RNA sequence: GUGAACCGGAGAAGUCAUUUAAUAAGGCCACUGUUAAAAAGUAUUCCCCACGCAUGUGGGG
């Protein structure tokens, strides 16, 4: 069992991701120039969200012996907690290690435990803190996106051998690619000076660059590693999966996001319950132009639908039907004025598709599970 | 003059002939396709298996002539190899990874003549007109993309003739071809000189078996043709790149003129919109048109009611499909061109 | 090309009260102010008759407005490129340089329908600098073939080797 | 007799196999340089896929490999335009503050999108000898394989790109000579206006087919193929004196049609 | 059934944080679309179908 989000979203003018030289990341799809979205950071969006807060149970930090000391309270153990760091192969430069490590916040009391007592000595203790670090994983965070450590192997203390330390992923996300051509803009901004001199000079001259582009957001959940990563929670996993389409619909990107503001809402989410993953990229292979008797977003939809009745009618198998919900507020834009049959069932408040999903995934209420 | 060589032709977009010198995990291979790799080519398509080409089938075909001629030398190609990824290995097992690194050639082409008995190039050339296996070009991911069986076999001297006989074929027309073409071709003695000379060089491609695999040595020399004098260059076949129709457009047509006849007496010479009596026709699905004219997607028009239409797809999109008539949509923009037609419009022009 | 020839020397030929009409509609649809499409269809319809060849109907259009707004004496031998090459070559070459080529290559990514403005912006440029020239046959035929990629790349090498000399 | 199956299928852009430094695979054709999947990749995901596995001496032996020779035939998937490699600048977070606003690690990954051309052929009397004269089994695999390669892709890095395209035309072919259709893209397909990417190499391929049948392909044996794209959605060469003997709009009746020829069994 | 056959380079990741293109401006100056004209007309109305010596009536286009 799958379930595959499909999201179609025009933006506001803004650089809600950009690349080292400040440009909008594009990518070429269909031998055509498009915008693109990196995965990481629509996950990292989702995960940091207000509307996750209460399933954000990991941390994936450079510096743990800060969190040792600050977990601690006043007892001096920061140069211990580095020392014992060190030991289990992880190096250290200037109070941060060589790697990020991925684990969940609950478990930093027991290494608190392990480095304050000098009843155990230091490489055993060493041993200890590695059985510590690889079981650490009962958290939303690292169940959805996935870890795998590896640690050094020049510096270890040849008794701290690693147990099975990956989790596998239970959440694939896609590159947000966009439906229609790239069009990349550039703002020329100047900073004026706020004392008067001689000249009319201002303090800086420069240019940063922008776009508007609707994108096509493609997201899958695996329930069943879902529910294996959390061992058998399920009420947590609904939990989870109703977080996450909450977060994923209602926050975007903070990127330059106090310059353009572009805090725009999807104009269609299309929910499917499968067993094996579909992608409707391939809608898209010709851009989307423009006709002065539609707009792009309704075009967009259109051949969305066009795409999916393609699938549908190419790929059908009788032994495996799909279910599909299709939203749009107060059912603004439908499935294209042609078919009115690919959506099983048309929903017109977020809230209520939340609803119908979670019962469809187990029968339980989001009342139920929100705590 | 029965035919007595038949001749090979050997492109693809991959092709790895392996070299002697592999015998590790670095997967080699020679410029030229080997004598052993194409009598194996031969004994699949012949359905041959590995035990029974070494009793008589190879020393049977061993006693022909091979020579190689050069069209495309191609670009060797490496290729990064891992087995047993997530999987145990053989020797007991281990969970370990293998690694390798093979090489290929890439957009190359050979044609090989193998000299030898009538009634023997007959059976073969029978005998690779529908092979009895799959033959591929060195390994088992290399098909292929051109037939083998091309070339009619012939009765010549020589191999340089021979090699002469079948033209160079040319791909797109832009494209330019080589201009010194090497052959590479099994030394001769003749009887007389029975001492090679010092550029003679040893390959390893002799086969006696396949299973327990044998190889002896031969003395190769490699001399080199000159197109146009020894090989003339052949033209390409009538093809192109693939462009969507833009179909065709001819009004003075007469079975348009015809058409547009049956369509006004049709709808009874009367207007669709404004119900005038009607001046021409629109064609409404541009698709078929000049050559498969169906009377039935045509519309009747007056003058006005067509520069109104004409006018609305001039603007916004346009493209194979038009505006029609009798669609209760588009009928308050056509009319508001009516109006602007009938209030604005100046006959001196 | 005989009918690109007849196409901008009817442009050349027209009269003011015209040429007005067509300066309103700039940045405007085909199918309103209907004396635009009464005189687009006096300018381009004779090309089709007698000549086999005509330019397309956008690229037509695109060519009127701009030959309206930024009337320049039809030339052989003055193509964008080259002209643009030529004023770039007298520019800074560390602040000016870049925003000014930035905005010509704008130009080698849209289509027909979207090359108005960033079209605009250089023929703004050009009467900046007081041109008094434009090769608008060599542009019409450059526009129209705009989907093959040689027409790109010799686009782009003529206007590199302007700029070098 | 030999059967073999062409496969036309557009990828979102994504990394789906690596080599030793993390680009992917490429190789040289036409003059320039395309995008490639090893042919043992695509081999060994269409051979560990669980609906595969769960679907179907044993089945998997006889048409794959382990003298035990297989029937089955993958050959490099080559790219019909050329390759258009890119860089993704990625940077890591940390969730716990400093002394200034570090990353914790900064990198580039490599991704590509391509329209591939699959090539595959079955030998059908390796295959009927290796489960010594059994005949509808064989054609059950032949069928569990054409469904399985219909709807599977390489599991490389699908966790970040997740390209999980369908394919969108396919031509089974039945003929003696195995000659595979690459020299239909010797030139590399530029994109139009008028045109997708898929149709343009679909209909290079139509033309290649077309090119070929008034050449070699004489009235000595007639040659039998089907063509099937999802509910009509891309026509092999439109009439065109029918090159293609049927157009077909779902994977069922293709597979049927297949069967049905090879041995009339349902 | 080819130095061949059997044969994944895979797992982890936000390029982020800051900013007015501002300051000056006239498209001006010169011009006759003029010259000619009845909406009139009886000598066969362009067609279907009932009777007649009428030298035509009735109905249909
Ligand atoms: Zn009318």
């Amino acid at each position: 069992m799958l379930i595959e989000i499909h999201m179609i979203q025009n933006h506001s003018p803004a650089n809600l991701n950009r690349d080292d030289l400040g440009a909008p990341k594009t990518c070429y799809f269909g031998g055509v120039l498009r915008s693109r979205i990196s995965s990481q950071c629509i996950k990292r969006s989702i995960r940091t969200s207000n509307d996750f807060k209460a399933l954000l149970g990991g941390v994936r930090t450079r510096r743990l012996a800060d969190l040792i000391q600050q977990e601690a309270g006043e007892t001096e153990c920061w140069k211990k907690a580095q020392e014992i760091l060190n030991k289990c192969g992880f190096k250290n430069k200037d109070d941060n290690t060589k790697m990020l490590v991925f684990m969940s916040k609950d478990k930093i009391k027991d290494l608190a435990r392990i480095v304050l007592d000098n009843s155990l000595g230091l490489t055993e203790a060493a041993q200890q803190v590695a059985n510590v670090i690889a079981q650490a994983t009962l958290a939303p965070d690292i169940a959805l996106c996935g870890r795998m450590l590896e640690p050094n192997d020049k510096d270890k203390d040849k008794k701290v051998k690693w147990s099975n330390t990956t989790v596998e992923a239970a959440l694939q996300v896609a590159h947000a690619i966009s439906t229609h051509i790239a069009r990349p803009e550039i703002d020329y901004f100047v900073a004026a000076d706020d004392v008067p001199g001689e000249d009319a000079g201002a303090g800086h001259i420069g240019e940063s660059m922008f776009a508007s582009a609707c994108f096509y957001k493609y997201f899958s959940i695996d329930w069943e590693q879902l529910v294996k990563n959390l061992k058998g929670d399920t009420n947590l996993a609904a939990h989870t999966v109703g977080a996450f389409l909450l977060a994923a619909a209602k926050t975007n990107p903070s990127g330059k996001q106090n310059s353009f503001a572009a805090h725009n809402y999807p104009d269609g989410i299309l929910v499917e319950f499968k067993n094996s993953p579909i992608s409707y990229a391939n809608a898209f292979v010709r851009p989307v132009s423009v006709v002065k008797e539609s707009d792009l977003v309704e075009q967009s939809i259109g051949q969305l639908s066009n795409y999916v009745n393609d699938i549908r009618l190419g790929y059908y198998d009788e032994q495996s039907p799909v279910i599909g919900f299709w939203f749009s507020p107060n059912n603004r834009y439908p499935l294209g004025y042609k078919h009115s049959k690919l959506a099983s069932r048309n929903i017109g408040n977020l809230n209520e598709l939340v609803g119908a999903v979670l019962d469809y995934i187990g029968g339980f209420k989001w009342e139920e599970v929100q705590k | 003059a029965p035919p007595n060589t038949l001749f090979l032709r050997l492109e693809g977009a991959l092709q790895s002939w392996g070299s002697n010198e592999a015998k590790f995990a670095l997967r080699r291979t020679a410029d030229a396709p080997t004598k052993s790799g194409v009598l194996g080519l031969l004994c699949a398509a012949m359905g041959i298996g590995r035990a029974e080409a070494a009793d008589s089938w190879l020393p049977k075909l061993a006693n022909l002539r091979m020579g190689v001629r050069i069209d495309r030398p191609g670009i060797r190609w490496w290729d990064f190899h891992t087995v047993g990824a997530g999987q145990r290995m053989r020797m007991k097992t281990r969970a370990e990874t293998l690694l390798s690194r093979r090489e290929y050639l890439a957009d190359a082409s050979f044609l090989v003549a193998l000299q030898g008995e009538p009634e023997l190039v007959a059976k073969l050339s029978a005998a690779l007109a529908k092979p009895v296996w799959a033959i591929y070009l060195g390994r088992k991911s290399c098909p292929p993309s051109r037939p083998v069986c091309e070339h009619p076999p012939g009765f010549y001297n020589t191999l340089e003739e021979a090699l002469s006989a079948v033209p160079l074929q040319k791909r797109w027309h832009n494209e330019p071809l080589p201009q010194i073409l090497p052959c590479v071709m099994d030394w001769i003695p003749g009887y007389d000189g029975e001492h090679a000379p010092d550029d003679a060089e040893i390959h390893y491609d002799l086969p006696v078996s396949f299973q327990p695999p044998r190889h002896l040595p031969r003395f190769v020399i490699r001399r080199e043709l000159v197109v146009g004098e020894d090989v003339q260059v052949s033209r390409e076949t009538g093809t192109s790149v693939w462009r969507p129709k833009g179909t065709r457009a001819d009004y003075n047509n007469s079975e348009y003129k015809k058409v547009r006849a049956e369509r006004l007496v049709m709808d009874h010479a009367a207007c669709m919109v404004c119900k005038a009596p009607a001046t021409t026709v629109q064609h409404v699905n541009y698709r078929r048109a000049g050559g498969k004219e169906i009377p039935e997607d045509l519309r009747a028009l007056c003058r006005l009611c067509h520069d109104a239409c004409t006018m609305l797809e001039y603007g916004s999109g346009m493209t194979t499909n038009r505006i029609d008539p009798c669609d209760p949509i588009w009928r308050e923009r056509i009319l508001a061109k009516r109006k602007e037609i009938v209030e604005f419009r100046s006959r001196g022009q | 090309n005989r009918g690109t020839v007849d196409f901008i020397a009817s442009l050349e030929n027209l009269k003011e009260g015209d040429l007005g009409i067509l300066r309103k509609l700039r940045g405007a649809r085909l199918d309103e102010k209907l004396p635009g499409f009464d005189l687009f269809s006096a300018l381009w319809w004779p090309l089709r008759q007698k000549n086999q060849r005509a330019p397309k109907r956008e690229v037509a259009w695109l060519i009127a407005k701009l030959f309206a707004e930024f009337r320049f004496e039809q030339r052989e031998g003055a193509t964008l490129p080259i002209l643009m090459g030529g004023i770039c070559r007298k520019l800074e070459p560390k602040k000016e340089l870049p925003r000014v080529l930035a905005r010509f290559d704008q130009l080698a990514s849209l289509d027909i329908m979207q090359m108005e403005e960033p079209l605009s912006v250089i023929m703004g440029i050009l009467r900046k600098h007081q041109q008094v020239c434009l090769d608008w046959v060599g542009l019409t035929d450059v526009l129209s073939f705009w989907e093959q990629e040689p027409v790109k790349r010799e686009w782009s090498d003529s206007f590199i080797k302007a700029y070098k000399i």
